[PDB]
């Protein structure tokens, strides 16, 4: 019957999970991966300069 | 294309003196802190030969060859000039395809 | 969480609000979502500085070096290995723990920003509105779009609506 | 504490409630203690995971190894000793500090669970009860045992008692 | 901050209160003035002081570098020794820097929490005998003389004593 205003927070279709001390696998709206896990499996030149024996 | 222009075109220098051949790049050839310039020597009647890599370090090459320079302009310094130095000298950059060479400088 | 807002007295987030993390209406002119730019930017700055601080604190981390030893240097070989693994294990703990600890604080940080936003509105409205108890305040007066905007930017003129609010409270 | 509940606005715990950490009544049918199973189990899970996480994070800790050296190996002997003590001191700090830090958070965690429980009831009762200000709400209506149970399991029907509450407020 | 008080619903501190961190400003007929809540202030002082002393205490078993010499054919253990020393120096520098950063953040929020608790201490006493202005101030629905002000400040407010004169003043409003 009356005008109203609501306070609320964001949500989305994210499936990204994150861990904490008290809880594991916490789905979260946004997360940043900070661990690199891939390499090119090759020995390469370093900044335009290796001696391969 | 990084146009490489050598100067002078032909250089006649007295025996036992100093030859000073220059190279000039249209844009820089110089990132990662190193210069990606190379000097090549073509003694007449045979294939070119590698003298200097990344603008300063000698490849069995006598010390008479001074590789110097940074950025847009470089210089191959031959001093003292010996007898078996008649050749045409080339600078070529590797900083960015397509690999481009200089006009070349003939030494007398 | 720690502050009772996110998944607390406000039971659920809004897929509908998309221009921010925290925000707000429903009147005669119509309804719609809007993000509180101020509290959102504060949180963004806080989390961004946090992420950048974590990555910064780790620049002086241990870096393993190849070292070789012969058959009669087995002791210092092993010492060297224990030293390397030793630091690798310490710094792995430090990175893992730091992330776990600051994650927990981050979730509670958002919870706190929300609870503060709710309180920001509540402390403005006072008896000029009714606490529904779900993050919503039902007004005791007419709140047009411009009035909605005053609540959202902290310029609510409480006494302007005080009388029409008080009268509406008392027939109730 | 951090949240003002434990040893705060609720000045003291109850020896009488024994089936849980947090909980609740006094009506005509009689009085008694009861634990909030939900908030208690949440805390138990949280603290248990915390304890298990602390013990888990320490599995890659340093392990000292016996190593022998002769009279002309005093330098690497000493290096080896400094290395061992070095890691032993680091990991002792890490265990001591972790325990100190998480203890502090644990006490405040309980404080927060309590303050949330109080708010859970408060946000349900609204004007249907009076905040005594000591963790107790005095009802403005009749709350039988089944009504007490609805407050405890979050199913309080506010409007059902709204009228008899409002009438009792106004003769006051 | 975390608790919404300092630089929150109480927008600003008082240059005027100087005998403590947290306290009251009253205003009645007898006159106005600042006063520190001695109890909550002393608690905070004790907490912060123990915190500072605990940080300095936890660091007594820190690494201490020792001069060691090596010759030209001991370059490996020289380097090992250097890596070991820098290794611990870097760890303990991280530990000191991080500990200070983390406990600083908790300290600021600790003060925020002490304030929010102080406000709640008064609020829970006054109840409907006063109006929440929403800025850290409560406007009374009755007469509060200096002795009454002192009862609010030391947690001995007699709510029912003023209950009737408060209720009457609420209802002509
Ligand atoms: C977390 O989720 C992953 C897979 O998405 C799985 O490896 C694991 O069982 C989960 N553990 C917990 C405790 O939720």
């Amino acid at each position: 019957p009356g005008d109203q205003i609501c306070i609320g927070y964001h949500a989305n279709n994210s499936t990204e999970q994150v861990d904490t001390i008290m809880e594991k696998n916490v789905t979260v709206t946004h997360a940043q991966d900070i661990l690199e896990k891939t390499h090119n499996g090759k020995l390469c030149d370093l900044n335009g300069v290796p001696l391969i024996l | 294309d990084i146009v490489l222009t050598q100067s002078p075109g032909s250089l006649t220098v007295s025996l036992g003196q100093r030859a000073t051949i220059s190279c000039r790049a249209s844009e820089s050839v110089d990132n990662f802190g190193k210069s990606f310039m190379h000097w090549y020597q073509q003694k007449p009647g045979q294939s070119p030969k590698l003298l200097i890599y990344r603008a300063s370090n000698r490849e069995g090459i006598p010390a008479r060859f001074n590789g110097s320079g940074s950025g847009t302009d470089f210089a191959l310094t031959i001093n003292p000039v010996e007898a078996d130095d008649v050749a045409t000298y080339f600078c070529q950059q590797s900083n960015e395809d397509p690999r481009t060479f200089g006009g070349g400088t003939k030494l007398e | 969480g720690l502050f009772g807002a996110i998944a607390g007295f406000i039971e659920g987030g809004w897929q509908g609000m998309v221009d921010g993390w925290y925000g707000y209406h429903s009147n005669e002119q119509g309804s719609g979502y809007a993000a509180d730019k101020e509290s959102t930017q504060k949180a963004i700055d806080g989390v961004t500085n946090k992420v950048n601080s974590i990555i910064d604190k780790m620049n002086t981390q241990f870096e393993a070096v190849g070292r070789e030893f012969n058959n009669l240097e087995r002791r210092i070989e092993n010492l060297n290995k224990q030293m390397e693994d030793g630091f690798l294990d310490v710094w792995t703990y430090n990175a893992e723990l730091l992330v776990l600890m600051e994650n927990e604080r981050t979730l509670d940080f958002h919870d706190s920003n929300v609870k503060n936003l709710y309180d920001k509105v509540r402390l403005q409205l006072r008896d000029n509105a009714k606490e529904l108890g779900n993050g919503c305040f039902e007004f005791y007066h007419k709140c047009d779009n411009e009035c909605m905007e005053s609540v959202k930017n902290g310029t609510y003129d409480y006494p302007q609506y005080s009388e029409e609010a008080r009268l509406n409270r008392e027939e109730i």
